[PDB]
């Protein structure tokens, strides 16, 4: 409106159009895709499949936790 | 956008002649309904309820009860920035 | 839009109208060939080993 | 890439939630909504790999709460139940943020609504996914808080206020 | 303020634990149904009071009668979760009571109201200050996610498994503290301005800020992680209860 | 430029620094 | 929203507090018939007696009725 | 009807407690399908009418079963 | 699998009746409505498709889940069992009724609606029309496309995600031992509730003089329209008492 | 719309009779013809 | 026009001042011996009952006496 | 006069009470062509005492009159979306003049 003019928040108030919202949204993309990298191998090292696929799967080649648990005697 | 005066004065004035007493040669945008054309004043209250629902407008019972000439309906429809 | 005494219904656009035409048209194909392989199942006349 | 999942509109609402003066209703609107499309893909390909597949998937990040015998965990389970919630939910939400992104053009406080839908979706797979029961509370808070944010939304309105206490 | 709830109350809830409880290990039994019903008690009836409290800060130190009468419970449950539960509420209210004085006083420092009839619609023009009340507003909620929610969990695990009707009673905390937590939230922050009474605004300052972020760090810390801090009490915590008995 | 200034303090003069 | 009313009364002691054409105990007595209606159909669903008009055996499963793998002593 | 899968099978193939009846041994290669064909409704049309005719079968036996016990309440009653 | 049908087919009706909305200035009541048969035809198609689908139509994506849950309800011989085939058959007619109510009053009645309202009309962009073709979709062939992974007798998908001991399986007795009466009870009662609304809100005009001169008529349209006074009871006796206490008693 | 308030509503409401604001009963069912006559074509080619 | 100090009301501080200044106006009247007697005496009594017995069908359900208490 | 104004307050009632009942009765009849003749009948019932001249007969006939409206109203009647208890009341209200933002609050100095 106008007193709101003056108010400064994260999220931007009513109305927010900046003037390079373009390249601002594409330098959130190339951030948040960098910090899908980690979240990426960090999952794939921690993900466990105790039974193999009847047909092969995307995660067959970046995930090596196949048929691992077999020996649950042995957990601790 | 904003509804131009004109069309307010206009678009009241026929819902003013779609009354059957009222005949629809004297109705000019400042007659009064009890005076000129000869009415009861529950035959207003029609005429205000038609008013309403041209414009969609929800009036207050308190000045809804006010509205007693074409001129004074004119002046608050127009005046409602929702008209 | 067509004009009728001051209120106007301007007119829906061509693909919204095809669109609502041609996917309610499917689902009444859809229904009918339904009802031609399963009508008799589920009317109980019939059983799906049969033959 | 199950983890990828869960933590995609987490990432794509703190994006909004914290950086929506730099991008706007148009760049809020394209980051959460992008951000939980590709958290659909995902769930279809992690709904082959689990439920035609017949694949289970276990994810196990921290212990949470260890004391003594209790052993509430940050641990993740997929089965055929959970890639079926996984599938409603992401694909029915990325459809409601396009759909946002119109019915909510002329709002003025487009980005903080596209970051209660990003905030809402998150809490809800931690619900479907928690391999545990504590993990289970905490998205069943969590949508329950997300539910409280969205309904009084138009904080201006005395009806939602009290909708939004009473939902709580 | 902070220092009267955030450390002194905890005086006494600390000599339970540190000479009560352990020295006359007999007395403390035959004594848990009588804290257990006067913590009972104090929790359903000074959250009924808080609902009904028309000050800022009359509301936020009712909620702390609450909080410690659910400490008491858990440390008189003798076992693990109850008394390592009670000592990480005990802490986790040392930082959220103190920092909703913080955001009172925020309040009382611009304004010099403490009523909250006089507040309504700060969201609109005291943004970063509303988010950071509503952050504090949860975690004295108990919600998941934060510090005071850990506390709250593993006491009533510890009550269950001694008697199930206090958990129950002390479990409707739950119920009330959302209540009046979300209450106090909406009539200050959200809703329309009142220009008659409040004009001229003032967000939060560099130095406010500043303050306020050791305080989300906390909460965040040990809601999502409280092993660095139960790691170092257990073997305290289960000398403690072993005290007096010996098998 | 955005709508209101961080933490509600006013930019140094140009050219200067907080 | 357009300007709050400031007080030119004494404010009441249940002033921080404050279902019109029906009253109070009146609507309780209605919706407990309501709740009648559910508890009649559960006496019904009683003397109806559905069990006692099954027309099937009930299930028997080989291998003494899936005794080991149900979990029982092999 | 006997019992022609043996325990070890149907435990191999993974069968839900509840389906381990007399017509394990025709579900064994409709589920094999199933998985195979992506549980598509137009695929294992075969597999399942044979299935089903299973089902159907057992459960009409079991029908009949009751109308003898019914027939046999009535005859304590007109003999009481 | 009903849980998976409701999603495509409530999402469908709600997101239809949103761009009603949007494009009638924020008029949500029905009784301000009326026509728009013509007018939009995307989102009447959109929420035609999903009411059939609500009240189980047959081969839609609701027919296969809801007409088995009415089945196995019957084939359950218990007091509770009896209890819910009851209640659900029953509701399966007030459905039906409140559904093709909102069909008619909203778009196939003559016009209760505002001159500046039908002069403002629009039909759903691209980002509001994209998701409710796919829920058109998903409400037509989900439900025929799913129900041999979920339901089919003895289908393993589920693997070790549920469990239902061997005492508890009925879905075999259900599809066999039903009489063939019980598998059409929704259609007759879906077929009467569209026949019930189209003869109350379409060739009847004195069916409401009873609820303006019958004290019991007025007060049952007000039970009814007023969620047979629930909130009342649960704020005048349960909030407002504890409310009270705590100012009067505690305090 | 005998009496002098029923007739005036009466008058006022003659926009309705609009040629696309009425008759909104016979678009009841969107596409009926097509899916007939594509299920009858589908018919005749089954019967080769 | 001026400074960021509220502009105090008559009516609502002195709405204010009435509840702090509550004990003031206590006396003792048939409802307060009620409330006091009811939710001061009664109901805690019944809650220590309550506690009490749920241990004491703790100690029956382990085969050993009931415990003694206070 | 007095006379005068005690007959205009009994005025004002009545009108209200018709402009009350004559939206009431659009509630309960929802169609335009029910509508047409429920008002006619309405409308013939203000007028078979539309020629009473005892004051203190309008005063009862009024309160008669007042009581059957709270008696028979529609329990969910229409509002217009941004009129009062409507479904658009207080969305996005245009922010109220008056308000000033203080920068540089707090300083140390
Ligand atoms: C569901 C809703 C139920 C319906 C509610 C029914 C309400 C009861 C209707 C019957 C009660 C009455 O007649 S109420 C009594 C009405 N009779 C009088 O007031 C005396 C006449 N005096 C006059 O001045 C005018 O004729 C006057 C008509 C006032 C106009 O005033 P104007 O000089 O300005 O035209």
């Amino acid at each position: 409106g106008d007193f709101r003019a003056k108010v400064w928040s994260m999220t931007g108030g009513p109305n927010c159009r900046p003037k390079h919202w373009r390249r601002n949204t594409a330098i959130a993309m190339f951030g948040v895709f960098l910090v899908c990298i980690p979240i990426a191998k960090l999952s794939a090292k921690l993900e466990q499949r105790p039974h193999m696929p009847v047909r092969p799967i995307p995660s067959q080649i970046w995930c090596k936790n196949f048929g691992t648990k077999d020996d649950y005697e042995k957990e601790h | 956008d904003h509804l131009s005066r004109e069309a307010v004065v206009d678009r009241v004035l026929d819902v003013v002649k779609s009354f059957p007493k009222v005949d629809p040669s004297k109705v000019t945008p400042e007659v009064h309904f009890q005076n000129d054309l000869g009415l009861d004043s529950l035959d207003t209250v029609e005429i205000v309820m038609a008013i309403e629902e041209e414009f969609k407008l929800e009036i207050p019972d308190k000045e809804a009860d006010k509205i007693d000439s074409c001129s004074l309906a004119i002046e608050y429809v127009y005046n409602h920035p929702m008209s | 839009g067509i004009t009728y005494k001051g209120v106007t219904v301007h007119t829906p656009k061509t693909w919204h109208t095809v669109t609502g035409k041609g996917l309610c048209a499917v689902m009444w194909f859809w229904i009918l060939y339904r009802a031609k392989q399963d009508g008799p199942v589920v009317m109980g006349w019939r059983h799906p080993w049969d033959g | 890439m199950y983890l990828l999942i869960v933590f995609l509109p987490l990432l794509g609402s703190s994006v909004a939630g914290f950086f929506g003066r730099f991008l706007g209703s148009e760049g809020s609107a394209i980051m959460t909504t992008t951000c939980v499309s590709f958290s659909s893909i995902l769930s279809l390909i992690a709904f082959y790999e689990v439920a035609l597949g017949a694949s289970a998937c276990y994810l196990r990040i921290a212990p949470w709460i260890s004391s003594e015998m209790f052993d509430a965990s940050w641990g993740f389970l997929f089965d055929s139940l959970t890639v079926v919630m996984l599938i409603v939910v992401t694909f029915i939400s990325s459809l409601v943020h396009l759909y946002s992104i119109s019915y909510m053009s002329e709002d003025p406080h487009s980005p903080r609504f596209m970051c209660y839908l990003s905030i809402f979706t998150f809490f809800m797979l931690m619900l479907v996914t928690g391999d545990n029961f504590l993990q289970l509370f905490l998205g069943w808070e969590g949508v329950g808080l997300a539910s409280y944010l969205l309904i009084h939304f138009w904080f201006t309105r005395l009806q939602a206020d009290k909708a939004a206490i009473k939902a709580m | 303020s902070v220092i009267l709830a955030g450390i002194l109350l905890k005086f006494g809830t600390y000599g339970f634990l540190r000479f009560s409880i352990p020295m006359f290990p007999e007395a403390t039994l035959c004594f848990t149904p009588f804290i257990y019903t006067l913590s009972a008690i104090a929790i359903i009836y000074t959250s009924l009071t808080t609902l009904r409290q028309i000050d800022l800060k009359k509301i936020i130190a009712y909620s702390s009668v609450a909080h410690m009468n659910l400490v008491t419970i858990g440390m008189f449950s003798l076992n693990i979760q109850g008394i390592g539960g009670s000592i990480l509420l005990m802490l986790s209210h040392g930082l959220v009571s103190s920092a909703l004085f913080l955001c009172v006083g925020v309040l009382y420092d611009r304004h010099k109201t403490r009523l909250v009839r006089y507040y309504g619609g700060l969201v609109s023009t005291m943004p970063n200050f509303s988010t950071i009340f509503f952050f504090f507003t949860l975690a004295n909620m108990s919600l998941p996610g934060t510090s005071s929610f850990i506390g709250e969990f593993l006491i009533l695990v510890g009550a269950f498994q001694r008697n199930s009707l206090v958990a129950t009673l002390a479990a409707l905390g739950m119920i009330l503290g959302a209540a009046y937590s979300l209450w106090l939230y909406n009539r200050v922050v959200s809703g329309n301005l009142k220009p008659d009474f409040l004009h001229k605004f003032s967000d939060l300052n560099g130095r406010e800020v500043f303050i306020f972020i050791p305080f989300l760090v906390g909460l965040v810390w040990m809601g999502v992680y409280p092993k660095v801090f139960l790691d170092c009490m257990h073997t305290s915590v289960s000398n403690l209860v072993q005290h007096g008995k010996f098998h | 430029r955005p709508k209101g200034y961080f933490m509600n303090r006013t930019p140094p003069a140009p050219g200067q620094s907080r | 929203v357009g300007k709050h009313i400031v007080p030119d009364k004494p404010l009441s002691v249940n002033d921080e507090l404050m279902a019109d054409t029906v009253g109070k105990y009146e609507a309780l007595a209605w919706l407990s018939g309501g709740l009648g209606f559910f508890v009649g159909l559960g006496l019904l669903a009683v003397l109806n007696d559905k069990a006692s008009k099954v027309p099937f055996t009930p299930r028997v499963y080989p291998y003494d009725n899936l005794r080991v793998e149900l979990g029982g002593e092999p | 009807k006997k019992m022609i899968a043996t325990q070890e099978e149907m435990s191999a193939a993974k069968i839900a407690l509840g389906s381990r009846d007399m017509c394990a041994h025709l579900l064994i290669p409709l589920n094999k399908c199933r998985q195979a064909e992506f549980y598509l409704p137009w695929k294992c049309e075969d597999e399942r009418h044979v299935y089903e005719k299973c089902e159907y079968e057992l459960v009409m036996e079991r029908m009949l079963a009751m109308k003898k016990i019914r027939e046999e309440e009535a005859l304590a009653k007109q003999n009481k | 699998f009903h849980l998976m049908n409701h999603a495509f087919f409530k999402a469908l009706l709600f997101l239809s009746a949103g761009s009603v909305i949007h494009a009638m200035s924020d008029e949500q009541d029905m009784r301000k409505m009326g026509g728009l048969a013509s007018s939009f035809p995307l989102t009447y198609a959109m929420m035609l498709i999903g009411s059939l689908s609500l009240i189980g139509f047959p081969f839609l994506t609701g027919f296969y889940s809801k007409d088995v849950i009415l089945e196995l309800a019957y084939t359950k011989y218990t007091i509770s069992g009896n209890f819910a085939f009851w209640l659900g058959s029953v509701s399966v007619l007030f459905t039906s009724y409140y559904s093709f109510r909102l069909l008619f009053l909203t778009f196939l009645v003559p016009t209760n609606s505002f001159g500046r309202d039908i002069s403002r009309c629009h039909d759903a962009p691209i980002p509001m029309a994209i998701p409710l073709i796919l829920l058109a979709l998903g409400s037509l062939f989900v439900g025929y496309l799913a129900k041999d992974m979920m339901i089919g007798l003895g289908t393993n998908f589920w693997a070790n995600s549920l469990l239902v001991l061997p005492k508890n399986e009925i879905l075999a007795e259900s599809e066999f031992a039903a009489p063939t009466i019980i598998k059409l009870i929704p259609i007759l009662f879906s077929t009467l509730g569209a026949f019930v609304a189209y003869n109350v809100n379409l060739v009847a005009d004195q069916f409401q003089r009873a609820f303006q001169t019958s004290t019991f008529c007025n007060r049952l349209y007000s039970f009814f329209n007023k969620r047979w006074f629930f909130d009342q009871v649960l704020n005048d006796f349960l909030v407002r008492s504890f409310l009270r206490f705590g100012y009067e008693v505690s305090f | 719309p005998l009496g002098t308030t029923g007739e005036f509503f009466r008058r006022r409401d003659e926009w309705r009779k609009h040629p696309m604001l009425s008759n909104q009963m016979r678009h009841a069912l969107p596409g009926i013809g097509i899916g007939v006559g594509a299920f009858c074509v589908y018919l005749v080619g089954e019967q080769i | 026009g001026g400074g960021m100090e509220t502009n105090k009301n008559k009516f609502i501080e002195d709405w204010g001042s009435a509840r702090e200044n509550l004990e003031h106006n206590f006396r003792w009247t048939r409802r307060n011996f009620a409330l006091i007697g009811i939710f001061g005496i009664a109901l805690p009594i019944i809650v220590y009952k309550g506690i009490v017995k749920d241990f004491h069908m703790q100690d029956e359900d382990a085969g050993r006496p009931h415990r003694k208490f206070l | 006069a007095a006379y005068f104004a005690r007959r205009a307050a009994q005025k004002e009632r009545v009108r209200i009470l018709y402009r009350r009942a004559l939206k009431d009765t659009l509630n309960w009849a929802v169609h335009r062509h029910i509508f047409y003749r429920d008002a006619s009948d309405l409308r013939e019932k203000f007028n078979v005492n539309q020629d009473v001249e005892d004051v203190d007969r309008i005063d009862k006939l009024i309160a008669h009159g007042e009581a059957e409206y709270n008696k028979w109203r529609h329990p969910d009647p229409y509002i217009v979306p941004w009129a009062p208890g409507g479904s658009k009341f207080c969305r996005n209200p245009t922010p109220p003049a008056g308000i000033e933002i203080v920068y540089n609050y707090g300083l140390e100095d």
